[PDB]
RNA sequence: UUUGCUCCACACAAUAUAGAUGGAUACGAAUAAGGCGUCCUUGUGGCGUCGCUGAACCAUAGCAGGCUAGCAACGGUGCACUUGGCGGAAAGGCCUUGGGUGCUUGCUGGCGAAUUGCAAUGUCAUUUUGCGUGGGGAUAAAUCAUUUGUAUACGACUUAGA
RNA sequence: GCAGUCAAGCGUUAUAGCGACAUUGCUUUUUGAUUCGAUGUCGGCUCUUCCUAUCAUACCGAAGCAGAAUUCGGUAA
RNA sequence: AGAACUGGCGAUGCGGGAUGAACCGAACGUAGAGUUAAGGUGCCGGAAUACACGCUCAUCAGACACCACAAAAGGUGUUAGUUCAUCUAGACAGCCGGACGGUGGCCAUGGAAGUCGGAAUCCGCUAAGGAGUGUGUAACAACUCACCGGCCGAAUGAACUA
RNA sequence: GGCCAGCAUCAGUUUUGGUGGCAGGAUAAAUCCAUAGGAAUGUAGCUUGCCUCGGUAAGUAUUAUAGCCUGUG
C-alpha cells in the first residue's frame, strides 16, 4: 500500500498508440522517394496557426513533424540503415522539433521564402528581452499601460491571486479592482528573461520578439549530398 | 526434515495376455523411501487411474547433487490446493543443492503462505543457467559485480549471568 | 583547515577474500575463506589450509576477521589453496593478539599441578622484581 | 525489500565545511554555523573528497530508506542556510481596525507585540527565536521581514506570528484581517 | 561468585532483569540493583503510560487504603515487576525477596563498589534496532514521582567525583603498565610466556 | 487523560463449551445445505518461468508422439 | 528498688542459624561506536594499538603453616600509635605523613612432623546488654492520685502544683 | 415486509442457479388543510457510586456563518 | 424436531488442559529403579532466555475455543504471488511549449462565445488538439486536462489473490 | 555381636562416554588429476577518448601475467 492514486479524467481523445509513429515512419519513406529536396527546418516554440500559414503557403509539398527519434529512424541512423545514400548526415543533422520539408520547388526559392518569412511571437524564457516592462502605478489595466488607460478595460478581479503568487507582483484589490503602490518593473531591455517574467509578458499581451523558421541543411535526390544552408542560425 | 531427492519408478501388474506394462517414473523430494512411495501413489492415482493395491513400485533411487559445493540460481514451480482451485507459482532460490532449495522455499510457504506439505507439490526445480534470465529482485541484487556488504550491530552470546564490562557492538 | 571530515566506522565486509574463524561445529576454531556470497546470511567457504571443507555456512557461525586476500568469485578448493600459500594467511594470522590470546588459553587450559606451582613461584619473583623497579618510580 | 545498501548524495560548495561525528552534523560557511542531533536515526556518512557526501543504509525497509532520504534533504537544507540563508516576506492587513507591529524587549528576549487586531485590547506577543531578525520593510505598505540561517527556526517563527492572529467566532469569508506570509526566499540576491 | 552482586540499571530491559534477578534470589544470590529511574521498558511512551494508568484505576471500591498500593517510584515499579515473578505470599518467597535491595542513583556505599551487567536483559542487545523504548525516569515522573532532579543532581556529582577517582587510577595503571612492559626481557619474563603467563 | 475499562481476554469455559456446540451444529448444517444444494461444479505454465520455450516444444512433442501412438 | 547506670585497656569465659570457608576487584557516555598510548596547530584533530568475554586480574609454597643460620635488596606487607586532607544520598568510609614493632617464599641451608592407625565438617573467621580486674566520667524522669477546660461517652487531650 | 428490476461479483461452456450496491410498486397524495383488550408486578422518601450512548459549561471543524442567534459534527464524564 | 446404530458418564481414583459432569492421556495392591503419554521447558515452575528459516508494531496486538460479529466489506500499513498491458523508432514522475481553423456550430436567453440549459455532436489541418475535463467572467478574456512534442534516461502501470 | 560406614571382586536392571572391524548406494555424489569445448558479474594484452605524473570511462580479445562452467575418462 502507501502510493500515489492517479487522478481519473472522463475525456473524449484517448492517447496514441505505435500505430502512429509506424505511420508517420512509412510517411516519410514514402515521401523519400515521392519528391526531390528534402530540409530539416527548426520550428521551436511555433504557434499552430503559424505552421498552418507555412503549411498553406507551401502548397503541394510535404512538411512532416513529429518525434525526432521517429524521424530519424525513418531517415536512417547510420550508413549500414540508411534509405538512401548519404541520409544519415541529414538524420543526425536533426535537433529539437525538428521538420522534415520534401519538395521539388527550386533551392532558391524555398531559400528565400525561409529567409524572408517572419511572424511577431511571445517572447520565450531564456531569451534577450525585447523591451522594457514597468506597471504604472495606480489601477493596473489589462495592457499594462502600453494602450492609454482610458481606452484599456481594467484587469478582471479574478487575476489578482495569480499576480500575487504566482507572478510575485504585489497587489491590493480596491473596490474590486486590481491596485498597485508603486510603479513595478518586470524586464529590462537587453536581459535573459526568466519563467516568471515570460509569464507576465504573455499575461500583459506584449508580443514583440520575432519567429523566424530556421534551416539547418537539405539532401538532394539526384546529387545525393548534403547542403548545409545556415539560414536564421544566428 | 532434511529432504532428499529420490526416483520412483512403478508400474500397473502385470495381468493375462497384456504383459510388460509401461513404467512411469516420478522426482520426489521428501525425508525418507517410505513418505516418498506414499507420494508417489497419491501423485500416480492423481493424474493416472492407477491404484496402489493395482501396482507396484519397480524402482526407488536416492538421487545426489551433482556439483553440491557450486552456488546455483534455481526457479522452482509449485502449485498448490485452493477452495477456488489449483494455482501456479514461480519461486527464485539462490542455494547450493535442489534439496536445500526446496526446503527453503517449504519454509517459505509455511511462513508466508501459510501452507503445509501434502498441499504443496513440487511441479519443477530447474537451474538459471544464464545471469540474465533471473528476473526476481531479492535475488539479482546478490549478482553484482564485487559485491560487499558489513554486518552492523553484532550482538554476542554470553555463557555467563554476570557482566563485568559493558557491551560492544562493533564489527 | 577548511577541509570536512567525516568519521568512518571502519567495519568488516562480508566478500569474496575474507578470512572467517570458525566458532563451532566440526571445524571449531579453524580458518576459512569466504569464497562466494549466497545470500544476507549464508555464505560459501573453503578452508583447505585446516581441513575445513568447501561447505555452505550460516554467517552466525563464524566471526569475521580483519585479514583479507585476494581471490577470484567461485575459485576451487585447489585455486584458494595456492592463493591461501601464497599470500601467507597462517602467519599474519598467527602474529596477530587475537591468535596468541587463543593460544594463551590453551596453553593455560594444557597446564599441569606441578607447572601451575612453578608459574606462582615465577611470579613471585617477578613481582618481587617489578615491585623494586616501580617504588623508584 | 531489504535492499543490500542504500545511498544518498549531498553536494557541498566550496566555502563550507561539514563535520560529522556519531551522527552530529556540524555545517560551517559564511554565514555562521548550524548544529543538528541525527542520533534518532541510523545512517552510515561516508567521505569521498571535499565536495561529495555520502549516506547510506544497509539492510534497510522502507520507513529507512524514507528516513535516509529525510536526512539528505536536512542536510542539503543547513548548507543551503549556510551559504544563502532564508528570508520569509508577510503581510499584514485590516479592514478597519489597523494593526500596530512592534519589537519590544522583555528582560532583553525580543518578543513582537501585535495590539488592536480587530480592535482588540489583548496585546499579543510572539518571542522571537535564536538566529533569527525581524526587520519592518522598506517601501512596502505593512510587511514583516524575517531572516536566519535555520529555515525551520525562520518557518517556526513565521508560522507563530501568524497563527497568534486567528480570527474567532466571525465568519472568515467576510473578516480577511490578519498576518499572511506572502513569500519564501533565499537573503542572497546576485543573481 | 560475588557475596553481593551490585548490578547498573542503565540500559536493562525490565521484565527479563526482573526474570534474571528472580531466579537468582531464590537460588540464593544477594542482588543489589542501583540507577532504576535508568532501567528501560520496550514499546512507546504513551503506550507504558497507558499501561500504568490502567493499574492505577485498580483500586477497591469500598476502601481505598485496602486496594491495591501504586508506588510511583521507578525501583519500586522494578520491584514490582519481580515480586510477579516471586511467590511472596510463602516464607520461601519472602526469604528470597530479603536478599534484595533497590536504589534510585547509586548511594554509599555502592558508589565505590564494582557493578556489573546482565547481557541477556540488555535494550542494546535484545531489541532490535529502530523500535521505541521508554525511560523509567520519565513514565515515574509522568505518573508522580517527583525526585528525579534531586536524583540527577546527587548523580552529576558522583559523576563528578567518579571521575577525578579514575584520573588517578589511569594514571597508576599507566605507570604500572610502563615499569611491567620494561621487563619482558627477563628470563623470569621468558619463562612465564613459556608457561603462558 | 481518562483511560477506559479494556475488555477481558480470560477464557469463559460455558463460552468455549457453547462455540463447539454452535460450530458442530454449523458443520452439520453446512454438508446438509452442500448435499442438497443445485448448482453447476489446470493453470497451465506460469509466464514467470524461464523455460517456457522448452516446456511448450516439449508438450508439442509428446502430443505430435502420442497423436500417432495409438493408430499405428 | 542492700552501689544502681555508662563507655577505655586487659586477664578467665561462652558466642558467630534463609546458610563465611582466598578477594563484592568503583569512570562516564556511545553501540550505524568506543577504550588505551602518543604527538601537535587542543580539535567533532593526526598516528599507533585493543576487543571477538572475568577461561581475566590480584593474591596464592612454610606444624591451619613451627624453631633457627645466612646471601641479596632498601622493596612488599601485618599491627598499635601518629600527621594532614576529603567524603552528608543512608556521609560511618577514601587517601596520606612519620617513626616503632614483627614477618618476608627474592635466593641458599639445617632441625620438627609419624600412631587422627585406609575416609568420616573433623570444628580454625567478627561480635559478646555474663561476669572478674581495674584507671576515669554524670548524679533523671514518667505514670497514678489532685487540678484546668482551649478537650471529652470512657480512654485520650490541654493546663497547674515541692 | 412482500412482489419485481438492474448488475460488481460467484457459478458454467448447458444465456441453469445464487447474488453486494442501487431502485420501483403498496402502505400514502399534491396548495402547508384538519383515544380500540399491556393477564401479572409499580411508584415514592433518604443516600452513594459508576457508564457515556454529552443536555449545560471548556476547546475545536463545517454550513449564505454579515453581526446577533441558531443547525450539524469532533475531543471531552 | 422425528427415526437407526455406536461410544463416554452415573458406580472412577491418577497425569495434563490455571480453575471444571462429559476435552487430551491413562484406568488404581505396597514399594524401589528406569522410560514415557498428553502437556510443556523467561520467572512463578520440574525442564534449552536452544538452534534455524520467514512474518508482525496494535493510542489497551497476540499467545482462543477454528462458530458468530464478517459485508472475503473499508485502509496512501507491510510482505509474497497471479494475469494483463507501456518501454533507447524512449518507462513512471517533473519542467517547458503547443493545445489550431470553419466557429461566437443550431435553438433558447436581458446577457450564454467549449464550461446556467435542450438536442446535433460534423468537417478540415495535424505531432496533437473534445463542437470541450474543470476553475473563472454579466458576457468575453485568462488558466487548466483530454491529447502531442522538447529536456531528462530505465524500468513502470493496472486489475486481482494470499 | 549390636549400630553406622568405606573399598574390592561379582550378579540383575539401567544410564552415560571413548575406540575398532565390516556391508550397501551412481560399488555414494563430490574434492583432485587428465582431456575437449564454452561463456561473463571479461584475467592478461591492444585501441581510442581525455583523466592527480596512469588509476580509470568503452570497444576488442576467450587464458594470456586471474580464473570459472559443461561433457568424457
Ligand atoms: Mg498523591
Ligand atoms: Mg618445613
Ligand atoms: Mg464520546
Ligand atoms: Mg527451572
Ligand atoms: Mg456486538
Ligand atoms: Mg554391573
Amino acid at each position: 500500500r502507501s502510493k500515489r492514486s492517479k487522478l481519473v479524467t472522463l475525456a473524449q481523445t484517448d492517447k496514441k498508440g505505435r500505430e502512429n509513429k509506424e505511420r508517420i515512419f512509412d510517411e516519410v519513406r514514402e515521401a523519400l522517394d515521392t519528391y526531390r529536396y528534402v530540409w530539416v527546418l527548426h520550428l521551436d516554440d511555433v504557434r499552430t496557426p503559424v505552421l498552418q500559414e507555412i503549411r498553406t503557403s507551401w502548397a503541394g509539398s510535404k512538411l512532416i513533424m513529429g518525434k525526432r527519434k521517429v524521424l530519424q529512424k525513418a531517415l536512417g541512423e547510420k550508413r549500414e540503415e540508411e534509405y538512401k545514400e548519404n541520409l544519415y548526415q541529414l538524420s543526425k543533422l536533426c535537433s529539437g522539433v525538428t521538420g522534415l520539408l520534401f519538395t521539388d520547388e527550386d533551392v532558391n526559392t524555398v531559400k528565400e521564402y525561409f529567409k524572408s518569412y517572419v511572424r511577431s511571437d511571445y517572447s520565450r524564457p531564456n531569451t534577450k528581452a525585447p523591451l522594457t516592462f514597468t506597471i504604472p502605478e495606480g489601477i493596473v489595466y489589462s495592457r499594462g499601460g502600453q494602450i492609454p488607460a482610458e481606452e484599456d478595460v481594467p484587469m478582471i478581479h479574478s487575476l489578482e491571486p495569480t499576480m500575487r503568487n504566482k507572478f510575485e507582483i504585489p497587489t491590493k484589490i480596491k473596490a474590486g479592482k486590481i491596485t498597485i503602490d508603486s510603479p513595478y518593473l518586470v524586464c529590462t531591455e537587453g536581459e535573459k528573461l526568466d519563467v516568471r517574467q515570460a509569464l507576465i509578458l504573455k499575461q500583459f499581451g506584449i508580443a514583440a520578439s520575432e519567429f523566424k523558421v530556421k534551416v539547418s541543411a537539405y539532401y538532394d535526390n539526384d546529387s545525393s549530398t548534403v547542403e548545409s544552408t545556415n539560414i536564421n542560425m544566428e | 526434515a532434511h529432504f532428499k531427492e529420490y526416483q520412483v519408478i512403478g508400474r500397473r501388474l502385470p495381468t493375462e495376455s497384456v504383459p510388460e506394462p509401461k513404467l512411469f517414473r516420478m522426482r520426489i523430494f521428501a525425508s525418507n523411501e517410505v513418505i516418498a512411495k506414499s507420494r508417489y501413489w497419491y501423485f500416480l492415482q492423481k493424474l493416472h487411474k492407477v491404484k496402489k493395491a493395482s501396482g507396484e513400485i519397480v524402482s526407488i533411487n536416492q538421487i545426489n547433487e551433482a556439483h553440491p559445493t557450486k552456488v546455483k540460481n534455481f526457479g522452482v514451480w509449485v502449485r498448490y490446493d485452493s477452495r477456488s482451485g489449483t494455482h501456479n507459482m514461480y519461486k527464485e532460490i539462490r542455494d547450493v543443492s535442489r534439496v536445500a532449495a526446496v526446503e527453503t522455499l517449504y519454509q517459505d510457504m509455511a511462513a508466508r503462505h501459510r501452507a503445509r506439505f501434502r498441499s504443496i507439490h513440487i511441479l519443477k526445480v530447474a537451474e538459471i543457467e544464464k545471469t540474465a534470465d533471473v528476473k526476481r529482485q531479492y535475488v539479482k541484487q546478490f549478482l553484482t559485480k564485487d559485491l560487499k556488504f558489513p554486518l552492523p550491530h553484532r550482538v554476542q552470546k554470553s555463557t555467563k549471568t554476570f557482566s563485568y564490562k559493558r557491551p560492544s557492538t562493533f564489527y | 583547515s577548511t577541509d570536512s571530515i567525516v568519521k568512518a566506522s571502519n567495519w568488516r565486509l562480508v566478500e569474496v577474500g575474507r578470512v572467517v574463524l570458525i566458532k563451532k561445529g566440526q571445524s571449531a576454531g579453524k580458518l576459512a575463506a569466504i569464497v562466494e556470497i549466497i545470500d544476507q546470511k549464508k555464505v560459501l567457504i573453503d578452508g583447505p589450509k585446516a581441513g575445513v571443507p568447501r561447505q555452505a555456512i550460516n554467517l552466525g557461525q563464524v566471526v569475521l576477521t580483519p585479514l583479507t586476500f585476494a581471490l577470484p568469485r567461485g575459485a576451487r578448493t585447489a585455486t584458494v589453496s595456492k592463493k591461501w600459500a601464497a599470500a601467507a594467511v597462517c602467519e599474519k594470522w598467527a602474529a596477530s593478539s587475537w591468535a596468541k590470546k587463543i593460544a594463551q588459553r590453551e596453553r593455560r587450559a594444557a597446564l599441569t599441578d606441578f607447572e601451575r606451582f612453578q608459574v606462582m613461584v615465577l611470579r613471585k619473583q617477578k613481582r618481587y622484581t617489578v615491585k623494586k623497579a616501580l617504588a623508584k618510580a | 525489500m531489504k535492499y543490500i545498501q542504500t545511498e544518498q548524495q549531498i553536494e557541498v560548495p566550496e566555502g563550507v565545511t561539514v563535520s560529522i561525528k556519531s551522527r552530529i552534523v556540524k555545517v560551517v560557511g559564511p554565514r555562521g554555523t548550524l548544529t543538528k542531533n541525527l542520533k534518532h536515526i541510523d545512517v552510515t556518512f561516508t567521505k569521498v573528497n571535499n565536495q561529495l557526501i555520502k549516506v547510506a543504509v544497509h539492510n534497510g525497509g522502507r520507513k529507512h530508506v524514507a528516513a535516509l532520504r529525510t536526512v539528505k534533504s536536512l542536510v542539503d537544507n543547513m548548507i543551503t542556510g549556510v551559504t544563502k540563508g532564508y528570508k520569509y516576506k508577510m503581510r499584514y492587513v485590516y479592514a478597519h481596525f489597523p494593526i500596530n507591529v512592534n519589537i519590544v524587549e522583555k528582560d532583553g528576549a525580543k518578543f513582537i507585540e501585535v495590539r488592536n487586531f480587530l480592535g482588540d485590547k489583548k496585546i499579543r506577543n510572539v518571542p522571537v527565536r535564536d538566529g533569527v531578525t525581524i526587520e519592518f520593510s522598506t517601501n512596502v505598505k505593512d510587511e514583516i521581514v524575517l531572516s536566519g540561517n535555520s529555515v525551520e527556526d525562520v518557518s517556526q517563527n513565521a508560522a507563530d506570528l501568524q497563527q497568534i492572529c486567528r480570527v474567532r467566532n466571525k465568519d472568515i469569508r467576510k473578516f480577511l484581517d490578519g498576518i499572511y506570509v506572502s513569500h519564501k526566499g533565499f537573503i542572497t540576491e546576485d543573481l | 561468585v560475588e557475596p553481593v552482586v551490585v548490578i547498573d540499571g542503565k540500559g536493562h530491559l525490565v521484565g527479563r532483569l526482573a526474570s534474571v534477578v528472580a531466579k537468582q534470589l531464590l537460588n540464593g544470590q544477594k542482588i543489589v540493583v542501583v540507577r532504576a529511574e535508568e532501567l528501560n521498558i520496550s514499546g512507546e511512551f504513551f503506550r507504558n503510560k497507558l499501561k500504568y494508568h490502567d493499574f492505577l484505576r485498580k483500586a477497591t471500591a469500598f476502601n481505598k487504603t485496602r486496594g491495591p498500593f501504586h508506588f510511583r517510584a521507578p525501583s519500586r515499579i522494578f520491584y514490582k515487576a519481580l515480586r510477579g515473578m516471586v511467590s511472596h505470599k510463602t516464607a520461601r518467597g519472602k526469604a528470597a525477596l530479603e536478599r534484595l535491595k533497590v536504589f534510585e542513583g547509586i548511594p554509599p556505599p555502592y558508589d565505590k563498589k564494582k557493578r556489573v551487567v546482565v547481557p541477556q536483559a540488555l535494550r542494546v542487545l535484545r531489541l532490535k534496532p529502530g523500535r521505541k523504548y521508554t525511560t523509567l525516569g520519565k513514565l515515574s515522573t509522568s505518573v508522580g514521582w517527583k525526585y528525579e532532579d534531586v536524583v540527577a543532581k546527587l548523580e552529576a556529582k558522583r559523576k563528578v567525583s567518579s571521575a577525578e577517582y579514575y584520573a588517578k587510577k589511569r594514571a597508576f595503571t599507566k605507570k604500572v603498565a610502563s615499569a611491567n612492559a620494561t621487563a619482558a626481557e627477563s628470563d623470569v619474563a621468558k619463562q612465564l610466556a613459556a608457561l603462558g603467563y | 487523560m481518562r483511560v477506559r475499562k479494556r475488555q477481558s481476554r480470560r477464557t469463559s469455559t460455558k463460552l468455549k463449551e457453547g462455540i463447539k456446540k454452535k460450530a458442530s451444529a454449523h458443520r452439520k448444517k453446512e454438508k446438509k445445505m452442500a448435499k442438497k444444494d443445485v448448482t453447476w461444479r489446470d493453470p497451465g505454465i506460469p509466464s514467470n518461468f524461464p523455460y517456457k520455450a522448452k516446456i511448450l516444444e516439449e508438450i508439442e512433442a509428446k502430443k505430435m508422439k502420442d497423436l500417432e501412438e495409438r493408430e499405428l
